[PDB]
RNA sequence: UUUUUUUUU
C-alpha cells in the first residue's frame, strides 16, 4: 500500500475545484503541502524561475478544463513546461494521497524520463525516489511517477483497468510508438469502465483532429524569434553535393552562428565530414576563412561523441568569424535545442522504413521527408536568436511534392510483434478490432502465419503459453522463443547472452583509415561457423577478470570494441536474467569440453530463427532466402569466410544491393527436427534450388529410418 | 573427422576447396586463417604482424617470426611502402629491443638488409640516419648518407640529396654545389644561408649563377 | 565494398 501524508491543510475544498489561486497560496508557504519539509532556497530560486514560464500563465484554464472535462488535448510551444508543470498542476486539483492513488505522466524516452524525475524532484523539494520518482526509484511514498510507455503497458499488462492510477499522462504522442498506440486503445475502453479515471495527452507538435475525433469530440487546449525560409528556385540534381556547396558558402559568407546540416546515414555522413573538412581547410589556407569545427551526428555512436555537438564555437586568431557545422540524421530533427545554431541546412531527404506485405519483411529506403518534419527541421533554428533556414528544394515541391505528415510506424512495421500484444490483450478477432488506422490485412495475416509457425498462436487463433510467455519479454518474438526454448538444449545462458548482444547496436569498432588492425582485433574473438558465437566470445571475454584487470574500457578501446553497446549489453542481459528467474525459466550451461556445445547454441538459436533460413545456390555465386525466395547476399562484417550453404541469419538489410546481416551456419536436418510445421515440403513453391536439394536431405532422412 | 583429415592432408598436398573442407569441419578457425596465411598483401603481412606484436609472453617469438614473416614477404616484393614499413618496423623492432636494451648493431643489419633492398629506401636511410641522429651520433650517420650519395657520383638520386642536404647543414657549401652539377626554391634557400652567414657578395654570386639557366 | 529506431536501478 501507498505511504502517504494524511494533509488537513488541503480540506476546505469541494472536490474538482481547485483554483490557480489556492494553489499559488500553497506554493509560496514555507511549508510544503504534500510531505512535512520545510522548503529550500532552492525551491525558492526554482519556484522564482518556473512561475515566469509560458505554461503557467494559463494554469487557470487548464484547471478550469481538467475539472469538467474527462479526456483531454495539449498543444504548447517546446520548451514551456508541459512535461514539468503540468503533472504538478493536475497534482493540485486532484486527490492523489487522500484517495490512495498515484499520477503517470509518460516518456518514450528512458532518459527523459529519469532526466525530468530529476528536475521536477528539485522543483518540488523532494528526495528523487521519495514522493516523486520514475520507473525504478518509485517507492511506495512515490506520487508523482514518470515512466516510459513499455513500463505503463506492463502495469496495464498485469492490471487490466489500472486501478492504481487516477488520472493518466501521455507526453510527446506524436510519435505514435506502439506502446503509446495500445495504451490509448485500451484507455478507450477502460474510460468506459471507469468515469473515474482522466487522461491528458501532450505533445509540443500534433495532427491533434486525429486525436480529438478518435476519443469522442475531445477539447483541444493550445497555448501561444524570427526564423527565415529560404527555397531553391530550381531542382538540385544531387542533393549532396549541394549540401556541401551551401555549408560552404554559408561558412563563406553568411554571418556569425553554427550550421546544422541534415543528411541520411551514416556512411554519407562520414563522406561529408571529410569532404567539407578538407575543402574547408582549403578555404582557410587560402581564401582567408574562419576556423570550422564539423562534428558528426547518428544514433550509433555512444552518448559522449553524441555530446560533442555542444562544444563551442572554434577560436579565430585572424578575427574570421569561426563556426561550427553540425552534421546529423534525423535523431536531431525533433525536440532538441541547440545553443549555437543559428543556420539549418534541409535536402528534404531522409532514410525511411518500407514494407513488403508480399515478402512479408521491411528494409531502409531513402524517401523524400514530410511537411511536419520539415517545419520541424526548420524549427531547430530561431531559439537562442533569430535563425536562417535554406531548403534545397522548391516552394512549389513543398506545397506539393512533399508528403503532409510522415506515416504512422504501426502501418509500416512488421508487427510481428504486435498482434502479439494485442492477443495478450485478449482481442480475439484482430481483423475485426477498432484501430484508429487500420493496417494492411496482408501484412496482418502473414503475421499471423508467422506466429503459428513460432506455435505463439494455436490453429483456432488463440494464445499458447509459449505466446502468453514470451508476451512478457522486451524481445521480438523469434528472439523471445529463442530465448525461451534455450534451457531444452542445456544452454540457456549462452543463449541469453547472444540475445542481449543482438538486442544492442553493433559492438566492433571499425576506422575508415585503420580497417586492417581493426580486423585483425574482430578475427581475435571470431569463431568459425557463426557469428553469434562469436559475440558470445566478445561478451564472454569482456566479463572476463582479465579484461578487469587491464582496464575494461581501456581493454575495450585496445580491441576495436564499443565500451557503451558491451555495458548496455551487460545491462539488457540483466533485465532479460531478471524476468527469466521471475517467469520460472532454467539457466542451464555446458561444458566447453563437450562437443556438443557450439550445436546446442545453433540449435537453440534455429527454434526462434527458423523462418529465417539462406540457402547458397548450388555451383553457383550468392544467397537465397527460405522465406518468400529473395535473391541475397552475406554481409561484409560477418566472420564465416568459407562457403557454408546453410545458414541462419538474424537481419535482412538493403543497401548497395540485398544484404544479409549476422549469420550461423546450421544443417538442415536441425531445420527440420525443430519446426516440421513449416518445413514440410508441400508448403513451398515448385521445383526451385532449396527445395530440389531439401527434398534430397529428406530423401537422406527416410533412408535413415529405413535402415534403422 | 577422418575424411576431414584426409581434406586436411590434401591441403598439406596443395585453394578454396580446403577452406570449404573446413567448413565442412564445422581453434580450428583460427588455425584455418592460419591456413589462409599458408597459402597491399604485403601490407596485410604488416598489419597482422601489427596485431600480432600487440598480442607479442614470447614477444620476441612474435617479433623473430615477424623477421621470418619479412623473408617470406621479401619474395612478394618484386619497392616503397612496403620496404618502407618494413624498414620502419624492422627498426621499431631495434627501437623495443632499444628499449629492451636488446639494438644498435641489430638495427645497424637489418639497415644493411635495406641496403639489399631492390625514394622511399631513400627515406629508410633517412630513418636509420633519422634514430642514428637520435641515439647518444650525429655526424657519423652523416657520414653513411653521404657515402650513399657519393655512391651516387644519379639524378633520380638528388631529391634524395635534397632530402639529405636539408639537414646535413646541421662546408656544406661544396655539398650543395654538387646539386648544381645535377629547383629556383633550392636556390634561394641557399643563398638564404650564405645570408645568414651573411656572405652577402658570394650570395649575390649564387642569384648569377642561377639566372644563367 | 552498404547499422535508419528502440528494447527497466
Amino acid at each position: 500500500p501507498l505511504v502517504h501524508h494524511d494533509a488537513g491543510e488541503f480540506k476546505g475544498l469541494q472536490r474538482h475545484h481547485t483554483s490557480a489561486e489556492e494553489a499559488q497560496k500553497l506554493e509560496d508557504g514555507k511549508i510544503n503541502p504534500f510531505t512535512g519539509r520545510e522548503f529550500t532556497p532552492k525551491y525558492v530560486d526554482i519556484l522564482k524561475i518556473r512561475r515566469e514560464l509560458p505554461v503557467h500563465a494559463q494554469r487557470d484554464e487548464f484547471l478550469k478544463l481538467y475539472q469538467n472535462n474527462q479526456i483531454m488535448v495539449f498543444v504548447g510551444e517546446t520548451g514551456s513546461g508541459k512535461t514539468t508543470q503540468i503533472p504538478q498542476f493536475v497534482l493540485f486539483d486532484e486527490m492523489p494521497h487522500l484517495e490512495n492513488t498515484q499520477v503517470a505522466c509518460t516518456q518514450p524516452r528512458r532518459v527523459a524520463a529519469m532526466s525530468v524525475a530529476q528536475r521536477v524532484a528539485e522543483e518540488m523539494d523532494v528526495k528523487l525516489g521519495e514522493e516523486v520518482g520514475y520507473s525504478n526509484k518509485t517507492s511506495n511514498k512515490t506520487i508523482l511517477k514518470y515512466m516510459t510507455d513499455g513500463m505503463l503497458l506492463r502495469e496495464a499488462m498485469e492490471d487490466h483497468d489500472l486501478s492504481r492510477y487516477s488520472c493518466i499522462i501521455l507526453d510527446e504522442a506524436h510519435e505514435r510508438t506502439l506502446a503509446t498506440d495500445i495504451l490509448m486503445g485500451l484507455l478507450k475502453q477502460v474510460v468506459k469502465r471507469r468515469p473515474d479515471l482522466k487522461i491528458i495527452i501532450m505533445s509540443a507538435t500534433l495532427d491533434a483532429e486525429k486525436f480529438q475525433r478518435y476519443f469522442n469530440d475531445a477539447p483541444l487546449l493550445a497555448v501561444p524569434y524570427p526564423v527565415e525560409l529560404y527555397y531553391t528556385p530550381e531542382f538540385q540534381r544531387d542533393y549532396l553535393d549541394s549540401a556541401i556547396r551551401t555549408v560552404l558558402q554559408i561558412h563563406a559568407t553568411e554571418e556569425a552562428g553554427d550550421i546544422l546540416l541534415f543528411l541520411t546515414g551514416e556512411d554519407e555522413i562520414e563522406d561529408a565530414v571529410r569532404k567539407i573538412s578538407l575543402e574547408g581547410d582549403q578555404l582557410v589556407r587560402e581564401e582567408g576563412c574562419g576556423p570550422l569545427s564539423v562534428y558528426p551526428l547518428y544514433g550509433s555512436l555512444p552518448p559522449h561523441q553524441q555530446q560533442r555537438i555542444f562544444e563551442p564555437a572554434p577560436e579565430s586568431h585572424n578575427g574570421r568569424p569561426g563556426r561550427k557545422v553540425v552534421i546529423s540524421t534525423n535523431i536531431a530533427e525533433t525536440s532538441l535545442t541547440i545553443d549555437g545554431i543559428v543556420y539549418v541546412v534541409d535536402p528534404g531527404f531522409s532514410k525511411q522504413k518500407v514494407y513488403n506485405p508480399r515478402i512479408r519483411v521491411e528494409s531502409l529506403l531513402v524517401s523524400p521527408i514530410s511537411k511536419a518534419s520539415a517545419q520541424q527541421r526548420a524549427g531547430r533554428a530561431g531559439r537562442t536568436r533569430p535563425g536562417k533556414c535554406f531548403r534545397l528544394y522548391t516552394e512549389e515541391a513543398f506545397q506539393k511534392e512533399l508528403i503532409e505528415q510522415s506515416y504512422p510506424e504501426i502501418l509500416r512495421s512488421n508487427l510481428s510483434s504486435t498482434v502479439l500484444e494485442l492477443k495478450k490483450l485478449g482481442i480475439d478477432d484482430l481483423v475485426h478490432f477498432d484501430f484508429m488506422d487500420p493496417p494492411a490485412p496482408e501484412t496482418m495475416m502473414r503475421a499471423l502465419e508467422e506466429l503459428n509457425y513460432l506455435a505463439c498462436l494455436d490453429d483456432e487463433g488463440n494464445l499458447t503459453p509459449l505466446g502468453r510467455l514470451a508476451s512478457q519479454f522486451p524481445l521480438d518474438p523469434m528472439l523471445a522463443v529463442m530465448l525461451i526454448g534455450s534451457f531444452e538444449f542445456q544452454c540457456s545462458q549462452e543463449i541469453l547472452t547472444i540475445v542481449a548482444m543482438l538486442s544492442v547496436p553493433n559492438v566492433f569498432i571499425r576506422p575508415t583509415k585503420d580497417k586492417k588492425r581493426a580486423d585483425d582485433a574482430k578475427n581475435i574473438f571470431a569463431h568459425p561457423d557463426g557469428d553469434h558465437i562469436t559475440l558470445l566470445n566478445v561478451y564472454h571475454a569482456f566479463k572476463s577478470d582479465e579484461a578487469y584487470e587491464y582496464g575494461i574500457h581501456k581493454w575495450c578501446r585496445d580491441h576495436y570494441l564499443n565500451y557503451r553497446s558491451l555495458s548496455a549489453a551487460d545491462n539488457i542481459r540483466s533485465q532479460l536474467e531478471r524476468l527469466m528467474n521471475r517467469y520460472n525459466l532454467e539457466l542451464n550451461t555446458t561444458d566447453y569440453e563437450s562437443p556438443k556445445y557450439f550445436d546446442n547454441i545453433r540449435k537453440a538459436l534455429a527454434s526462434g530463427f527458423f523462418m529465417q533460413v539462406a540457402k547458397k545456390r548450388s555451383g553457383a555465386k550468392g544467397y537465397i532466402t527460405v522465406k518468400d525466395n529473395q535473391d541475397v547476399l552475406i554481409h561484409p562484417s560477418t566472420v564465416l569466410g568459407h562457403d557454408a550453404e546453410w545458414v541462419i541469419y538474424n537481419e535482412f538489410v538493403l543497401t548497395s544491393k540485398n544484404y544479409i546481416r549476422t549469420v550461423t551456419s546450421v544443417r538442415p536436418e536441425w531445420l527440420i527436427e525443430i519446426a516440421p510445421a513449416y518445413y514440410d515440403l508441400s508448403n513451398f513453391q515448385k521445383g526451385d534450388v532449396k527445395l530440389s536439394l531439401e527434398r534430397i536431405k529428406e530423401k537422406v532422412d527416410r533412408l535413415n529410418e529405413l535402415k534403422q | 573427422n577422418q575424411k576431414d583429415w584426409t581434406e586436411k592432408l590434401q591441403a598439406h598436398m596443395a585453394s578454396l576447396i580446403n577452406l570449404y573442407d573446413i567448413y565442412l569441419n564445422d581453434d580450428s578457425n583460427l588455425v584455418e586463417t592460419w591456413m589462409k596465411r599458408v597459402s597491399a598483401a604485403e601490407k596485410c603481412n604488416v598489419y597482422s604482424e601489427a596485431i600480432l606484436k600487440i598480442d607479442p609472453k614470447v614477444g620476441t617469438p612474435g617479433s623473430f617470426g615477424r623477421l621470418w614473416c619479412s623473408y617470406g614477404d621479401l619474395y612478394w616484393r618484386s619497392a616503397i611502402s612496403t620496404a618502407r614499413e618494413l624498414w620502419t618496423q624492422s627498426l621499431k623492432v631495434p627501437y623495443p629491443y632499444i628499449e629492451d636494451l636488446e639494438i644498435y648493431l641489430n638495427w645497424a643489419d637489418r639497415e644493411l638488409d635495406k641496403e639489399g633492398v631492390e625514394l622511399e629506401d631513400a627515406l629508410h636511410v633517412p630513418t636509420n640516419p633519422e634514430i642514428l641522429l637520435e641515439k647518444y651520433n650525429g655526424h657519423r650517420k652523416i657520414p653513411a648518407q653521404t657515402v650513399l650519395f657519393n655512391s651516387l657520383r644519379w639524378s633520380k638520386y638528388i631529391d634524395y640529396l635534397e632530402a639529405y642536404c636539408p639537414k646535413d647543414a646541421n662546408k656544406t657549401k661544396m655539398a650543395y654545389n654538387t646539386v648544381i652539377d645535377l629547383t629556383p626554391a633550392m636556390a634561394e634557400n641557399f643563398a638564404l644561408f650564405l645570408q645568414n652567414h651573411y656572405e652577402v657578395m658570394e650570395s649575390f654570386q649564387v642569384y648569377e649563377k642561377t639566372i644563367p639557366l
